[PDB]
């Protein structure tokens, strides 16, 4: 009996070599492979397949190899590929991706995906699943950015702040063993994944060391602290001996060094350099020729992403506020304007494009939007696409290669820079199941359902009073996830592993599920998946045209972006 | 006023509507969040009146033509559903494919 | 051209279910007087008691259409429908427990099929 693939694709989502537009975007994925056996495919519902003694095998108890959730389906967009299969989700992680349901009678059918008495599900057929979005530059500045993030399908916020205080305003910092402790306890009542940066900065050791002992998953180096050659180095010291990333803002205003005097001070160090554009911070104006190292771990914020006719204008004023600066002191303002360059955001979209620039991230509410950067990274790769074509890597006109690309910078890179991807970052087996349901119509935009730790924390739903879900108006909300104690089993408080092993969790009460940070300090640009390129990289000091093997590197700014307009109500 | 959860959060649709409204009225083409607003209020604000389930069903697929939106709004929106308080009580209207 | 948000362009080609099993085709009346609809993925044999036909052709098989999807009969609706083979390990448990183990056992499955009525046992 046979299926046309139009009707195939209504039914249980596209199968190998259907295309996905996404969004209102010119970008095209293509399905790879599909773990499914036509004709035994998964669905739940009146009169479907997943019923006691059919799809759902009704002898198994949970422990024999029964899932606790199943998602029937899904089209997944991760790093590892872009395929169709079912996922399988067991003690919050993801246990198997492949084919559930009853081995009885399916051929096919993952071992440890049997659908059993135990077993929950979820319908992705028609929807793209990828894992949730790793912010790795969050300013702590409003709880009111939780949910931002959460509905452009944000599920891990690693950065610092203790609320809207200067220092947090302008830097991700959480300072000393105090404010740590503060925000650690805060931290439990946050439906999202947290880790903490203490401030990088001292001329001793002890007093940067005590904030990773107390709790800190990592540092930043800013400098609105100090970002001097001492802050540096005695910062990469700390994190060498702990395993936790260093994050750095440099020295914008050259006064203690240029450039190269960072990078001396570094010395062959791995460190992530945030916003490395430079509009958001750094060395002017040449800070974006660290994304050219091999122990640099490149990330952009996403005011600049992408280059667009209004991205100048905005950024003036948008940086005095952030930086506590004062229009009416010349330097304050002289600074400002260095950092602010079409030149160098130009070639930024073309780095990203190559590859080049590994990572997307916020800066939320710090010259950064919470909701955004999921957003900014698909209107980057179509605004690339359109000005470069397609990429030579492609194989029928599919945009596969920079998807997996661009869904790498703010997926798997993140966590990998972070020391978190064992628990996070990607769809994989052995992996926390958070995962971001979106329809193809909404990809990037706004997330229809976000999954954490197994359970859904937001959800694009309706009327609460209705006789059904879909009823207007249909808003995101909190679900069961956040609520009372779920909240603590659905989210990971990351930590560094001196903390985990000083007994930091026991000693504040933390409920929340604990992750360790390790394996920063021995990686480098060739780890970030899809986005390992090192090259020289030339600035030019006078006229700030950026050059990477000769050649300019330069592109117009857009009047027009998709995933805008069309969707957003203000 | 007693407002309970679904007063308190229906009163943001006739807003929205109303904000579509006035873009709609200074030349603008409608998005999809406005749009479906407008043909939402227009529901509750039909049930109000008294019209039927049946009615507004099939008022809703005239209320906004594919010239009032922007590319692409007609073929996002598979349906809108709102529920109101009709003279017999609460009711859930389905108005199928409502932009052409 | 014009941007449909989300959009599918599916390739070329059909896709066949159930490939490479056998395929079987029975006639079955609903004697009952009341509709009966059978989903894809349930095992035929164990299907309501009131459904005529030829029990042993239905055991160790499903019907042949879309997973998800279903054959409706009205009260006194007789059709032939088109029957696959299980796959997996062949057995079946619980539903009408009329096999609670292989499906290569016909012969007890008959056994108490007959013996609490489900009509057709030959
Ligand atoms: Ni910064
Ligand atoms: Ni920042």
């Amino acid at each position: 009996m046979k299926i046309n693939r139009q009707q195939y694709a209504e039914s249980y989502g596209p199968t190998v070599g259907d295309e996905v537009r996404l969004a209102d975007t010119d970008l095209w994925i293509e399905v790879e492979k599909d773990y499914t056996t036509y004709g035994d495919e998964v669905n739940f519902g009146g009169g479907k397949v997943l019923r006691e003694g059919m799809g759902e095998n009704g002898t198994y108890t949970r422990t024999e190899n029964v899932l606790d959730l199943l998602l029937t389906n899904a089209l997944i967009l991760d790093y590892t590929g872009i395929y169709k299969a079912d996922i399988g989700v067991k003690d919050g992680y993801i246990v198997g991706i492949g084919k559930g349901g009853n081995p009885d009678i399916m051929d096919g059918v993952t071992p440890n995906m049997i659908v059993g008495t135990a077993t929950e599900v979820i319908a992705a057929e028609g929807k793209i699943v990828t894992a949730g979005g790793i912010d790795t530059h969050v300013h702590f500045i409003n709880p009111d950015q939780v949910d931002v993030a959460l509905a452009n399908g944000i599920t891990t916020l690693f950065g610092g702040g203790t609320g809207p205080a200067e220092g947090s305003k302008a830097t991700t910092v959480t300072p000393g063993p105090w404010n740590i402790e503060k925000m650690l306890k805060s931290t439990e009542g946050l439906p999202i994944n947290v880790g903490i940066l203490g401030k990088g900065h001292g001329s001793s050791i002890a007093p940067i060391m005590e904030q990773i002992d107390a709790g800190a998953a990592g540092l930043k180096i800013h400098e609105d602290w100090g970002a001097t050659p001492a802050s540096i180095d005695r910062s990469l010291t700390v994190a060498d001996e702990a395993d936790v990333q260093v994050a750095i803002h440099s020295d914008t205003l050259n006064e203690a060094g240029f450039l190269e005097d960072t990078l001396r001070a570094i010395n062959g160090r791995v460190i992530h350099s945030f916003h490395v554009e430079g509009a958001g911070g750094g060395h002017a104006p040449d800070i974006m020729a660290m994304a050219g190292h091999p122990n640099v771990l490149p990330s952009s914020t996403n005011p600049t992403r992408p280059f667009t006719v209004n991205t100048i204008d905005e950024h003036l004023d948008m940086l005095m506020v952030c930086h506590h600066l004062k229009q009416n002191i010349p330097e304050d303002v002289a600074f400002a304007d260095s950092r602010i360059r079409p030149e160098t955001i130009a070639a930024e979209d073309i780095l990203h494009d190559l590859g080049i620039i590994s990572m997307m991230s916020t800066d939320a509410l710090a010259m950064g939007r919470a909701g955004e950067m999921v957003l900014r990274t698909w209107q980057t790769a179509d605004k690339m696409k359109k000005q470069r074509g397609p990429l030579a890597e492609e194989k029928n006109g599919s945009d596969n290669f920079r998807l997996k690309r661009y869904v790498s910078k703010y997926t798997i890179n993140p966590a990998i820079a972070q020391g978190i991807a064992h628990e996070v970052g990607s769809i994989e087996e052995g992996k926390f199941a958070d995962l971001v349901l979106w329809e193809p119509k909404f990809f990037g935009v706004k997330a229809d359902r976000v999954i954490k730790g197994g359970i859904i924390a937001y959800a694009q739903i309706g009327d609460p009073s209705a006789s059904i879900p879909t009823p207007q108006p249909v808003m995101g909300r909190r679900m069961y996830g956040t609520v009372g104690d779920l909240i603590h089993d659905t989210n990971i408080t990351f930590m560094s592993k001196s903390s985990i092993q000083q007994g930091v969790p026991a000693k504040l009460g933390l409920k929340r599920r604990i992750g360790t940070v390790k394996n920063c300090r021995n990686i480098g640009k060739k780890d970030m998946k899809w986005n390992d390129v090192t090259t020289d990289i030339d600035i030019n000091p006078e006229t700030y045209e950026v050059k990477v093997d000769g050649e300019v590197l330069t592109c117009e700014p857009v009047k027009e972006l998709p995933m805008a307009q069309r969707y957003f109500l203000f | 006023m007693h407002l309970n959860p679904a007063e308190k959060e229906k009163l943001q649709i006739f807003l929205a509507s109303e904000l579509l409204l006035r873009r709609k009225a200074r030349g603008l083409k409608l998005n999809y969040p406005e749009a479906v607003a407008i043909i939402t209020s227009f529901i509750m604000e039909g049930a109000r009146d008294g019209k039927t389930v049946a009615m507004l069903m099939e008022e809703g697929k005239h209320v906004l033509t594919r010239d009032d939106v922007m590319e692409g709004v007609p073929e996002m929106i598979d349906d809108i559903q709102a529920e109101a308080t009709f003279p017999d009580g609460t009711k859930l209207v389905t108005v199928h494919n409502p932009i052409s | 051209n014009y941007i449909v948000p989300g959009e599918y362009r599916v390739a070329e080609g059909e896709i066949e279910i159930n490939a490479g099993r056998e395929k079987t085709t029975i006639r079955v009346s609903n004697t009952g007087d009341r509709p009966i609809q059978v989903g894809s993925h349930i095992h035929f044999v164990e299907v309501n008691k009131e459904l005529l036909f030829d029990r042993a052709e239905g055991i160790g098989r499903r019907l042949n259409i879309p997973s998800g999807t279903a054959a409706r009969f009205e009260p006194g609706e007789e059709m032939e429908v088109e029957l696959t083979e299980l796959g997996g390990n062949r057995e079946v448990f619980g539903i009408s427990d009329l096999t609670n183990g292989s499906v290569d056992n016909k012969e007890l499955i008959l056994q108490r099929a007959k013996e609490l009525g489900y009509k057709g046992v030959e």
